RNA sequence: UUUGCUCCACACAAUAUAGAUGGAUACGAAUAAGGCGUCCUUGUGGCGUCGCUGAACCAUAGCAGGCUAGCAACGGUGCACUUGGCGGAAAGGCCUUGGGUGCUUGCUGGCGAAUUGCAAUGUCAUUUUGCGUGGGGAUAAAUCAUUUGUAUACGACUUAGA
RNA sequence: GCCCUGAAAAUGGAUGGCGCUCAAGCGUGUUACCUAUACUCUACCGUCAGGGUUGAUAUGAUGCCCUGACGAGUAGGCAGGCGUGGAGGUCAGUGACGAAGCCUAGACCGUAAGGUCGGGUCGAACGGCCUCUAGUGCAGAUCUUGGUGGUAGUAGCAAAUA
RNA sequence: AGAACUGGCGAUGCGGGAUGAACCGAACGUAGAGUUAAGGUGCCGGAAUACACGCUCAUCAGACACCACAAAAGGUGUUAG
RNA sequence: GAAAUUGUUGAAAGGGAAGGGCAUUUGAUCAGA
């Protein structure tokens, strides 16, 4: 229903989000996915590192600049399974990918702009409790991402500037509640509430 | 002004052209059936070019039928187009490639003079 | 698909008209013709038929 | 093999002149419809007796409802069913409100535990525990305490959309 | 079949490729970590 | 007001198809806000028009419509088949279409 | 540079569109827990309340939205200016000040619309480019050739030369 | 029962891939839904079969028309047609006011073999129909003759002192 | 490697088994509509991230017949007897 | 005065071939009433 639908990929599941993006980008929907790095993978910590290992192991043996590149960034891991679910060497999978924009962390742009959850890839809605999983910039530090502690950082930053932003707009909430529980017992309040407003 | 006709039907409108006549300048497009063994295109295999059968015949009833609605009738002279007086609304007179650029003039003018329609009237016309 | 019981598109084998040229034979077959399908005279019928018949199957009587 | 029905099931073992009015043989069958329930009817008449359906004839047929479908009760359900490596008895415990429903739960269950299919049991008795003290089974008798309350931690609500604008909750 | 007589691979394949470097100026790619108690001074010095 | 619109708004997704094999004479759309057959049956029968724009100017306008209609839902979850008077080009699979409320039974 | 280049505004032309047709509407964390409000003894506190989806919220009436007359209230909103601040992850946005000006459907009137003929996207968006009219601004390099040998098969590299 | 140990091979790699853990896994049950050149209905083509109609203006009775069914195919058989050189007849056929030939992402007819037309080029003959006849149809045969490419401005044009 | 009966492939496209002569489904004139077969319905990919009861956590999990493998023997792993 | 092959001009397309089938967009072009 938007022009560009931002998910906050914390705790999201990457296969199923995944799915979710994959079908939206080709069903034309424009998906930026922030805060790559929180994503989860079902599986401990060590199964998906081994998994990993296994995807690192893979290479063209004549000329390892021509194989499976192995990108490190949980953002393009996500990328990775993403390109994996779209028909990525059409036109039409190029556009779909083309509509999509993958990130770590919530960088400028995105950072006041309403990011939204797909509760069908959310960890808490789909694993069942005790089951164990795995976060995407921890196994990416393991696997060799380098801005881990930089995306932290920066990620601190935005988080105090949006606490402030949100104290500020609570306040204005609560104004404008405050506004509108006078003026509830009105004519015109009264007649809303007949229609259902 | 040609007779009634139900809409006319070509079921399939793209020629047939010989397999490989793209790929080989010695292979014509003029239609040969493949009777290789092997041939991908004799077995019908999907994504191959359609042959020639006679599921395509056309209606009988506008088959031969120009877009007009008339049958197209050869003329070599004014004889030949008189065939045609009684038959205006079915039959349209085509003037023979190898006729004179005078005796097409005639011909034209005869033509008009009976309403007998003309399929190519502007043929060896006053350059 | 059909499990055809039967050879599809079998001709009769039988002559339906004779396979000579001659036009007063085929004159012939058109009067006996018309006789055959409007007189119910199976000597009609059977005239017909005879008159559609190879030579060695019309050997001289 | 679907959702069960009990039928009463009487055949005859056809009679002759040396043997009119034969035993009139009964069985409880629960089968999905009357074609199974006859045919299972059969099978274990087989078992039994010496007779077959062309031998025999089906007396009767009667679906036998639940006489009280809307009262919670305790089934012990004995059945026999054959593994992969042989054949072995089993019983077990099944809380519902009527014998289908329990059958139904004991087909699942044997599918789910023992992967025992359709083919592979014989129900030998279903027969409510008309006294509790004597359920035997621990996941049965659990569900029987006075006053048991229990909550449903970590509830999942299905969003009838692909995005949300929440975060949602899973209270309870 | 196998080597049948074990050598050591003939050079090193972390100085890969034995390309013309991009300039006559070595980038330097790493510097010392920097220890913030210490005075300001160069990392590096240029010379010939 | 801001808003003019008259028409529903949807997504050319793809072509009638199995695995493999497409059928261009039917396109498949998914109309916004419609998540069952059951309200999709709502939409069956009206006219749909995707809208698009050429450099050449014809006939007084340099925008060009393919008219078509829905003709019965698709799927369990709202899709629709529809067939337009020219298939739609493929090109826009995830393109904009307009589903109208005509012809109307309301 | 046979009057070049660039920036702003305007008009006229082309050029297309992976696809606008009211609004991408910003805490963070947890989920065997939270949000909000309030209170105090400011806490891993007390009390109240809510969720059970955005089916929301905001916006939304007027020749695709005309021209006018009032009432009420000093609100809302567009615009060009203007004050100060914050924002470097890709900041290119967010907030804020004062005056001006337009609209206001918060309420009450007056006039207009037709004939696109019973529908036909019935054209209202943004992407580049070009040209013309004004106004502001700037006034180089690279390559070849020669040369060097820290280089070199040739290209390339590294040098020098008013 | 499921899971684990048992369980070691050579380029890097395969539940088809991604990925999936109250599954998108396993066992089982219920519905909804997707789509084959299959099934059902209809149209059209052809084939076969059964029939109607020589009572006239009525020229296609091998015709016209009605009804039903059917249609895969190598090797192979048969049928109906298309095209070529030459021959008898005919159209008192075409033609220096332009025959034949050739070129032509121009048009028309035929399911097709093919046929026809327009435009350009050209210069002396040629065609429709009914029949006759054959040295009558090419993609291949390391086919024959001739011509022409890519390779390619490539290999190279460096022995015999200059 | 060799026999029996049948059905196929050869001689056969089409939907399915990713892929494949033979397997499953179904055999084929040209089209339109509807319904299906076998197979499927997270995304690739048309089609329920359907509904229901359970089982399983694998530091080599498992994931549909032909078919592209695994055994004996073991485990207070866990489940049911 | 054909074709192979080639030059020029014009048009168009072009991420490890090209060519093809079904369908439609776009551009160019064109017959029919
Ligand atoms: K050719
Ligand atoms: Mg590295
Ligand atoms: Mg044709
Ligand atoms: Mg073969
Ligand atoms: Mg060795
Ligand atoms: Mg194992
Ligand atoms: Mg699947
Ligand atoms: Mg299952
Ligand atoms: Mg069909
Ligand atoms: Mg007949
Ligand atoms: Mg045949
Ligand atoms: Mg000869
Ligand atoms: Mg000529
Ligand atoms: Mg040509
Ligand atoms: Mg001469
Ligand atoms: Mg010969
Ligand atoms: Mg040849
Ligand atoms: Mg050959
Ligand atoms: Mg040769
Ligand atoms: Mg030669
Ligand atoms: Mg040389
Ligand atoms: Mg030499
Ligand atoms: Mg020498
Ligand atoms: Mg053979
Ligand atoms: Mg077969
Ligand atoms: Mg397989
Ligand atoms: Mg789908
Ligand atoms: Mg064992
Ligand atoms: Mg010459
Ligand atoms: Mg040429």
């Amino acid at each position: 229903v938007e022009p560009v639908v931002v998910i906050d990929g914390k705790g999201h599941l990457v296969g199923r989000l995944a799915s979710v993006v994959a079908k939206q980008l080709l069903n034309g929907q424009k998906i930026v996915v922030v805060r790559a790095e929180e994503l989860n993978i079902s599986g401990e910590f060590f199964r998906n590192k081994l998994k990993y290992h296994d995807f690192l192991r893979k290479a063209t043996a004549f000329n390892k600049t021509r194989g499976p590149f192995h990108f490190r960034a949980p953002s393009r891991i996500f990328y990775k399974a993403l390109r994996g679910m779209v028909s990525h060497k059409t036109a039409r999978g190029k556009a779909a990918l083309e509509r999509l924009k993958v990130f770590e962390g919530i960088p400028p742009p995105y950072d006041k702009k309403k990011r939204v959850v797909v509760p069908q890839a959310l960890r808490v809605l789909r694993l069942k409790p005790g089951r164990k999983y795995t976060t995407l910039g921890k196994l990416s530090t393991s696997v060799g991402w380098k801005y881990e502690d930089v995306v932290a950082k920066l990620e601190a930053k935005r988080k105090v500037s949006s606490a402030e932003y949100y104290a500020k707009k609570r306040a204005f909430t609560k104004k404008v509640a405050s506004a509108n529980a006078t003026a509830a017992e009105s004519d015109v309040a009264k007649q809303l509430a007949a229609l259902g407003y | 002004a040609s007779l009634p006709h139900p809409k006319i039907v070509k079921k399939h409108t793209k020629k047939f052209k010989r397999h490989h006549s793209d790929r080989y300048h010695r292979v014509a497009e003029n239609w040969r059936k493949q009777k290789g063994i092997d041939s991908v295109v004799r077995r019908r295999f999907r994504g191959n070019i359609s042959q020639p059968k006679i599921g395509y015949g056309s209606n009988k009833k506008t088959k031969f039928l120009s877009p007009s609605g008339h049958k197209t009738f050869l003329v070599a002279n004014v004889k030949d187009l008189e065939t045609l007086t009684m038959h205006t609304k079915t039959y349209a007179a085509e003037i023979a490639h190898n006729i004179s650029a005078k005796n097409r003039v005639v011909i034209l003018a005869r033509a008009k003079a009976l309403g007998i329609k003309v399929t190519n009237p502007k043929g060896r016309l006053a350059l | 698909g059909i499990d055809h019981t039967s050879k599809q598109h079998k001709r009769s084998g039988h002559r339906t008209a004779p396979k000579s040229d001659n036009v007063y034979l085929k004159l012939l077959v058109k009067l006996y013709t018309f006789l055959a399908r409007r007189t119910d005279a199976p000597f009609n019928k059977v005239v017909l038929k005879a008159l559609f018949l190879s030579k060695i199957n019309r050997p001289p009587v | 093999m679907a959702h069960f029905k009990e039928y009463q099931v009487i055949g005859r073992r056809l009679p002759t002149e040396s043997v009119p009015e034969p035993k009139l043989f009964r069985m409880r069958i629960f089968a999905s419809n009357e074609v199974i329930a006859k045919s299972r009817y059969w099978y274990f008449l087989q078992k039994l007796h010496k007779v077959k359906k062309a031998s025999g004839e089906i007396v009767s047929i009667n679906q036998i409802n639940e006489a009280h479908p809307t009262k919670v009760k305790n089934f012990g359900v004995w059945v026999r069913y054959d593994s992969r490596s042989g054949t072995h008895n089993m019983y077990k415990e099944i809380r519902d409100v009527s014998r289908v429903a329990a059958v139904e739960t004991l087909y699942q269950d044997m599918a789910a535990r023992h992967r025992a299919r359709f083919r592979s049991i014989h129900i030998l008795k279903v027969a409510e525990i008309e006294k509790t003290a004597d359920v035997k089974r621990q996941y049965v008798k659990q569900f029987l305490t006075k006053d048991l309350k229990f909550p449903l931690p970590h509830r999942v609500q299905k969003s009838t959309k692909t995005f949300s604008y929440k975060r949602p909750s899973t209270f309870y | 079949s196998h080597r049948k007589y074990e050598a050591p691979r003939h050079g090193h394949l972390g100085f890969l490729p034995r390309k013309r470097a991009a300039s006559i100026r070595a980038r330097v790619k790493a510097f010392p970590k920097d220890d913030r108690s210490k005075p300001v001074a160069l990392t590096s010095f240029l010379g010939y | 007001a801001e808003s003019h619109r008259l028409y529903v708004k949807g997504k050319h997704l793809s072509y009638q198809r199995s695995k493999r094999v497409n059928n261009p004479n039917v396109s498949l759309i998914k109309i916004e806000g419609v998540a069952t057959p059951q309200d999709a049956q709502f939409y069956l029968g009206k006219r749909i028009a995707y809208v698009y724009r050429a450099s050449k100017e014809v006939r007084g306008s340099k925008i060009r419509v393919m008219w078509g209609k829905v003709t019965r839902t698709h799927g369990n979850s709202g899709v629709v088949r529809a067939t337009f008077r020219n298939n739609l080009p493929a090109k826009t699979f995830g393109a904009s279409v307009r589903i109208f409320l005509y012809p109307s039974n309301i």
